[PDB]
């Protein structure tokens, strides 16, 4: 039979059968209970709208993501999300399909063990396998080397790989991602008068960020230009009218990636953690990693980031090496495409964690040889 | 889009059915009187009004 | 058995069995004791004529409404009105019929508790339920969202509802209604010479208001036109002759709704309390409320109000949103039609306040789960 390549993510759940080009169903991972009282009788009001249904009734819900930073903080809601994904968005019972979840690097063990225990006890799948979210993104590019920066919505991690041999001592995981950029944008919009507070209006700020923000090639020059002319002010129409005008908030929101001091984080930007991740590698594979830097994940879709990052790394790196940044147009679904490719391989067909194996060793089987 | 249209139409139709059921149900309360006349050419009572 | 859908209202009591299209008996709610001496013996003169009987002998009575502004100020008279409604206008003993009263929003608790105590002790009904007068008017329109402006004769209230979830923090109750318009019309008629003082002549002024007054589309232009031409002066024949001619009093009486400063009230008109009630709602359901504005209640029957209100709200609201005002021809009985629909539902059949429940918790049961 065919395998189910699910990809929990944090912000958008992407799923679909193995062997295709794009995920079959992509929908936000939010579960929102209603918060008001409700007076109409017999309206058929449910107790929790999940997935894309709660992005249409969000006016009277309190949306809450079940995955904070890679890790899962609310297991009941995550179980509800998985149940919805299997039964309503794909309509395939899990009793007859292997599953291939994905997990960020350096995550707590208990999260992974609970994930496998749920998949084997509640949904009762035949066999499931957990894979690191960066190796898949490297599969999708058709490479076999390269250092991949997978800046998702929950957590940004940077896994270097050479000739198929991952370097476990050079993984640099940073917890700045799309959600913190949304919060920072929502916080700097208040400097013009627009106040978004409700958890429903966070979605509106996210839409503003997606449609308007861009990464500046040079920050100081853009700050000077936006403060003199008015060629940058782009307007946007809220879900009820009252258009708003975003000035130099456009390139200040995604600039937080390269200067995490804006949101008070100490660490260095995504332009310098990649160079540090390279320098921890051996001295003889640094040229190949320099030449095959891969971008993935949703947050790396800002217009103009593949040039800013290349300029920064070229500034840091030695002058002789060639710096090349691979930015495929299908960046958002790169991890899932790689997952489909991996699940479609014949050599991989014996790496699944078969159910009888789980019955013999318990949920701690995932840390064992079947990784 | 088709699913959204279907759910909206289903809700609207259910509400309309709930209304229309009782709309057709008790519509005979309109039965009332017309108070026609007959000229009463046959009243020949006597003057004995003591009850007022 | 069938349920009795009574609707106390203030000015017209509307009642009838559940499941029909129109109330069976509609009659003014006035109780008038005779005031003169009375010399004929044995005429069979009663001590209080209630309902529609006191609108024919009003020449020698002192009519007094038992409901001032939604609240009930004279409980004995209200009990008399209910007794008349049950026994003479419907001729069904209440011992064998559930009742569904209606109550304005934000009313004193003691009023509701006394109402249920009367219905359970004096008339001894099997089960009664109290419902907010605006949710029913929303039922009758066949909608499930929308903000309903129910401008009755006692009190005008504006309850917004979305997807069946009422928003309790956005109810704007204003005490200007048809009765104040009658008093203001009676007060401005004195500018031509016609003086109505007696409580019986208030009914004549009410008839003048119903038959002649209309809401102007633009107030200043109408004031200028009525002061130059004479195309507006419509005449009306009193109950004894001596026709009267109403000039620019025609559109000045119902204009008080949009400018409550005429009768000295501070608050804003019904055109601006609706917009304020909308703006208190969440930012994502404002479009739906804009598109589904519902009118109900008797006082919204003035010829030309559904255009003036739309013009005013379109002036206030953002230019992109579409403003639509639902004004069904059966506006007056909208609340009662909705009450019939609600009482005819199967899902609602277990929400009644059964008598044994009242015996166990006292009259304060109404504020509890059985709302
Ligand atoms: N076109 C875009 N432009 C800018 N940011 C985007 C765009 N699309 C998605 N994002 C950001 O990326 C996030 C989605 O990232 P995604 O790759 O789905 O995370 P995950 O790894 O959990 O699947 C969104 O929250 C959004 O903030
Ligand atoms: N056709 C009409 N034109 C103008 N005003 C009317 C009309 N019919 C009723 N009214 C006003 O509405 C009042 C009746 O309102 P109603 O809806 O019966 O109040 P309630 O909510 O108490 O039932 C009357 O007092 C009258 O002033
Ligand atoms: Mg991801
Ligand atoms: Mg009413």
């Amino acid at each position: 039979t065919t395998a189910l390549v699910c990809d929990n993510g944090s912000g958008l759940v992407k799923a679909g059968f193995a062997g295709d080009d794009a995920p079959r169903a992509v929908f936000p991972s939010i579960v929102g209970r209603p918060r008001h009282q409700g007076v109409m009788v017999g309206m058929g009001q449910k107790d929790s709208y999940v997935g894309d249904e709660a992005q249409s009734k969000r006016g009277i819900l309190t949306l809450k993501y079940p995955i904070e930073h890679g890790i899962i903080t609310n297991w009941d809601d995550m179980e509800k999300i998985w149940h919805h994904t299997f039964y309503n968005e794909l309509r395939v019972a899990p009793e007859e399909h292997p599953t291939l979840l994905t997990e960020a690097p350096l995550n707590p063990k208990a999260n992974r063990e609970k994930m496998t225990q749920i998949m084997f006890e509640t949904f009762n799948v035949p066999a499931m396998y957990v894979a690191i979210q960066a190796v898949l993104s490297l599969y999708a590019s058709g490479r076999t080397t390269g250092i991949v920066l997978d800046s998702g919505d929950g957590v940004t991690h940077n896994v270097p790989i050479y000739e198929g041999y991952a370097l476990p001592h050079a993984i640099m995981r940073l917890d700045l991602a799309g959600r913190d950029l949304t919060d920072y944008l929502m916080k700097i919009l208040t400097e013009r008068g627009y106040s978004f507070v409700t958890t429903a209006e966070r979605e509106i700020v996210r839409d503003i960020k997606e449609k308007l923000c861009y990464v500046a090639l040079d920050f100081e020059n853009e700050m000077a230009t936006a403060a003199s002319s008015s060629s940058l002010e782009k307007s946007y129409e809220l879900p009820d009218g009252q258009v708003i005008t975003i000035g130099n908030e456009r390139f200040r929101c995604p600039e937080t990636l390269f200067q995490p001091s804006f949101i008070g984080m100490e660490s260095a930007g995504i332009h310098e953690t990649t160079y540090n991740s390279i320098m921890k590698c051996d001295i003889d594979i640094r040229k190949d990693l320099y030449a095959n830097n891969v971008l993935s994940g949703g947050t790396t879709m800002y217009p103009g980031i593949a040039d800013r990052m290349q300029k920064e790394i070229t500034a840091l790196a030695p002058s002789t090496m060639k710096i090349k940044i691979i930015a495929p147009p299908e960046r958002k679904y790169s991890v899932w495409i790689g997952g489909s490719i991996l699940a479609s391989l014949s050599t991989f067909q014996q790496m699944w964690i078969s159910k009888q194996e789980y019955d013999e060793a318990g949920p701690s089987i995932v840390h064992r040889k079947c990784f | 889009l088709g699913t959204r249209a279907k759910e909206s139409l289903d809700l609207r139709a259910h509400l309309k059915q709930v209304k229309k059921e009782d709309i057709e149900k008790e519509n005979r309360e309109v039965g009332d009187w017309r108070k026609n006349i007959d000229a009463l050419s046959g009243m020949e009572g006597r003057k004995k009004k003591f009850e007022g």
